[PDB]
């Protein structure tokens, strides 16, 4: 017992309580059913007009991100990213392809622990809202973090 | 001590997972089996990657394997 | 053992068996301190003590 | 051969099959005469029966 | 003892050994409980009686190991795909086995019997507790290992591996002297033993379809 | 924002986990073969052709019962308003049986009671007669 | 007024799967 | 490395102690330095062998295997016994006249 | 890796490809160690075509192993023929509904 | 004895033999 | 068949296997129309008839 580790290093259930409490206020959307957790992001706290460059004041938000997803243990990760209508359905499958590259490419470099983290962008293909007006203000642009908690 | 804590306190130990449950419906992040999956990277003891500690009481401090080797680290100086 | 009742025995085994003309059997069997009966449907135990 | 030879030679055969102890082990039943192993970190049982 | 400016007991096996008892009797109880409250589903899983064979014949208990391999030692190895053992031998029965004597648990309450007398009471009750846990799991693993090795012999007999146990009865008209006698005598014997074949010619196969739409 | 996942029931005892664990692996290994042996040899007759249904076959009950199959059948039978028939001579080794259901039509639990019974004894209904018979099996 | 549960009711995750496995087999051996 | 926390225990005495101490730390950094003389051996050994069945001055192992059907009496069964045995050790060859020399060019411009 | 990996074109790979009949198409469920020729046999019947066999069956007979839980027969038969290897082949035809069993000379 | 905070005669034989004659004597 | 020989035969696998005292082999296999054996470091092949 004092030489066995007593619990998953580094994790608190006070923790996860306080962090998740403290995203969704903020405006990231957290929700869990079963055991699957869904993480969703929209694409103005983190992108530019439509180009795969990143603010400065956005590495906040995924350092906390990240802080989250270390409390965990798990195996794969997906990241897929989706955007809104604007002139080819090329132009925002390759705009989508290189903005889940980036957000993958910076969360794998902080130390989250899994094996496999897979990346895709499917373009404005899935909308989840029939209100279309905005462009990159809309609710549908997004990018979205899911994965299955593992034992 | 405080598993479940802002949760509503521990429910039961699962042994099929080896974890604990708290009140809501989340899994805990505490232990409650020895046969839980954890990431045991350093562990004490010698002869490890040999057989172990032959059991002998030796007059010298010489340490041996079961495999033959001798453990002159485990070894008592002079 | 050898056991006078007009229960039926199920659990430990038995190695001669003889019945009566009113239903009444009987059984010649290894020892045991518990017998595992069934009386009319239901399962229950009986205890045996001075082995 | 006489009682001096110079030796005598060798044989060798088929070579025995695995050991039909780890039925019982694959069903879980410690193997009779056994000891039993403590095992931490991650799901398994261990004995020792012949220094194995 | 650490860094170089670091560098510049009876009552403890009393304590254990009455925890130990106390604890591995409580929780031999508790068990024993939860056993006798879900009786009837036990009765419903384990059903030794309608796997009884002919003549009230027990059916032997095979064994199955899958993807073999033996390192025999330096410069041979022996591989195999399966490999099908016989346990245990058919015998006659009066009665069948029930999940009683593989699962119960056996209790005698134990009446034979301070700083830091009560944390080595506790830690002995802990042990006893877990000692307990193991050798239910034991059992559990024992009662199954014999509905699984019935229940895998009528699969091979199904598909044709093992053959059945054949019987003989022999029928004695009324048979004594004149100080005893009995009315009917009959002999049953069983005369050839359930036995895996090695002719591979006659082994049937099964192929289970589904259809839907 | 208390956040719940939905089943939320009693706590569980070690055992209990141990014996679930034990039991689903025997019933998969049940479900496999009695596919097989269905494939293997297909059944053709059903016993509605020697247990038919009547008027006032058609009263219902719930039963749980482990001992021999005479007193059941007997029972079902006085309940049923039919006479009671035993053809053969009764084995040594006794008969066993074990029911538990719920609501089912005396019908059907005639018809199980003549499945579990195998090859050691059988059960007719003639209507006409209103006789409930019991045969066991010319076997020993 | 009241309705009460049923007495042995399996009211508990391990014995509810204790349960339905003693269901199944009871089918598989009506089946059989 | 092998690790046990040992637990077994003042004018000149700091001095001393300060010297066994830097006694026992050169002995440690000899022993590892030992460790990786030998796992150097262990993989250059191996990937010597390889060039060399290359370059045609070893021979590679010889391995046979016999197929027995399905084995065994009535009490238990082996469904597919196979058996394999490695025959001819590799050994290094004395005959020079069928050697292979290996010339790697570079072409640049 | 790669001077010393041997690759075949997909041209000339010798398996037998899926024969995409309309009976070959149903799931199956199948459990089995043993010889190649009852199985193939029952797989056919199940498929309600004809089995023939040409050539001559050896003195140890050539042994497969097949366990799935749902699966349909023309991959099955792809399986079969991918583990007999040299020995033996399987050819369907599905305008006269028969599979043959082809041994090795 | 129980729980863990739980945890934390010759006049009788010579009873039971006169008790055993008398009480065979008087229903006999 | 049982042959007996001082060459090392190496591929087509035995059943049972002797040595003699000055190095003359004779071993027990099931049968096969080809032989495989390796002389002092030089590989050939025998073909057997009858």
């Amino acid at each position: 017992v004092p030489k066995l580790p007593c619990r998953v290093d580094g994790a608190c259930d006070a923790t996860i309580i306080k962090m998740m409490t403290d995203l969704n206020k903020k405006g990231i959307k957290v929700a869990s059913v079963g055991q699957n957790y869904l993480i969703s992001i929209p694409a103005s706290a983190l992108f530019a007009d439509q180009s795969p460059r990143l603010n400065w004041a956005s590495y906040s938000l995924l350092n906390e991100i990240a802080a989250f997803l270390k409390q965990f243990r798990k195996i794969a990760i997906t990241v897929t990213s989706y955007s809104s209508k604007y002139v080819s359905v090329k132009r925002e499958r390759a705009l989508t392809l290189a903005r889940s590259r980036v957000v993958s490419e910076y969360l794998w470099s902080q130390g989250v622990d899994s094996r496999i983290i897979f990346t895709q962008g499917l373009g404005s293909d899935k909308p989840i809202t029939s209100y279309t007006l905005g462009g990159d203000r809309s609710p549908n642009a997004r990018v979205e973090i899911t994965f299955r908690r593992a034992v | 001590d405080g598993c479940c804590s802002k949760m509503g306190g521990i429910n039961y130990c699962d042994s099929s997972a080896g974890r604990l449950v708290c009140n809501n419906g989340f899994y805990s992040t505490c232990y409650c089996t020895r046969h839980a999956v954890m990431d045991l990277q350093f562990l004490m003891g010698c002869c490890l990657w040999h057989g172990g500690v032959y059991p002998q009481l030796n007059s010298s401090g010489l340490v041996v394997c079961n495999d033959g080797y001798v453990s002159e680290e485990c070894s008592l100086q002079k | 053992m050898y056991v006078r009742t007009n229960l039926t025995i199920l659990s430990p085994g038995w190695l001669a068996s003889m019945t009566s003309a009113d239903g009444t059997h009987a059984y010649e069997m290894q020892k045991s301190p518990v017998l595992l009966v069934s009386w009319h449907g239901k399962v229950m135990q009986l205890k045996v003590e001075g082995l | 051969y006489g009682p001096n030879a110079k030796s005598m030679p060798t044989e060798e055969g088929i070579p025995p099959s695995a050991n039909d102890l780890l039925l019982h082990v694959l069903e879980g039943v410690p193997p009779p005469g056994s000891r039993r192993l403590v095992v931490s970190g991650g799901d398994a049982r261990a004995w020792l029966s012949n220094e194995k | 003892t650490g860094s170089l400016a670091g560098l510049q007991m009876a009552l403890k096996e009393t304590a254990l050994s009455v925890g130990a008892q106390a604890g591995l009797a409580w929780r031999a109880k508790i068990i024993d409980e939860q056993l006798n409250k879900q009786a009837r589903n036990l009765d419903a899983i384990y059903d030794f009686n309608s796997l009884v064979l002919e003549h009230n014949i027990l059916p032997p208990v095979l064994l199955e190991g899958r993807n073999t391999l033996n390192l025999a030692d330096a410069q041979s190895i022996r591989i195999s795909d399966r490999t099908y053992k016989v346990a245990k031998q058919a015998h006659f029965i009066t009665t069948p086995p029930t999940w009683r004597q593989y699962l119960w648990m056996d209790y005698v309450k134990p009446e034979a019997p301070k700083e830091i007398w009560c944390i080595y009471t506790e830690r002995g009750w802990k042990n006893g507790i877990d000692q307990a846990n193991t050798i239910l799991e034991e059992n559990i693993a024992r009662i199954k290992e014999d509905f699984g090795g019935m229940i895998l012999y009528r699969k091979l007999l199904a598909m044709n591996m093992v053959s059945p146990p054949y019987v003989s009865h022999t029928d004695l008209g009324v048979t004594g002297d004149g100080s005893e006698i009995h009315i009917d005598d009959r002999v049953l014997r069983i005369t050839a033993l359930p036995e895996l074949n090695v002719n591979s010619a006659e082994w049937r196969a099964a192929v289970a379809k589904d259809e839907n739409a | 924002m208390k956040f719940k996942k939905p089943p939320i029931n009693n706590p569980s005892d070690d055992a209990t986990i141990k014996l679930a664990e034990a039991a689903v692996s025997v019933s998969d290994s049940m479900l496999e073969m009695a596919k097989v042996e269905k494939v293997i040899t297909p059944p053709s007759k059903d016993n509605t052709l020697t247990i038919p249904n009547a008027y006032n076959l058609q009263a219902r009950a719930s039963v749980d019962w482990s001992g021999p199959i005479e007193e059941l059948t007997a029972r079902i039978a006085k309940a049923a308003h039919f006479r009671f028939r035993v053809l053969g001579k009764s084995p040594s080794v006794p008969v066993l049986i074990s029911i538990s259901t719920k609501d089912e039509s005396l019908a059907e639990i005639l018809r199980d009671i003549d499945y579990q019974a195998g090859k050691k004894a059988s059960i007719h209904v003639y209507p006409n007669s209103q006789v409930v018979e019991l045969r066991y099996a010319k076997i020993y």
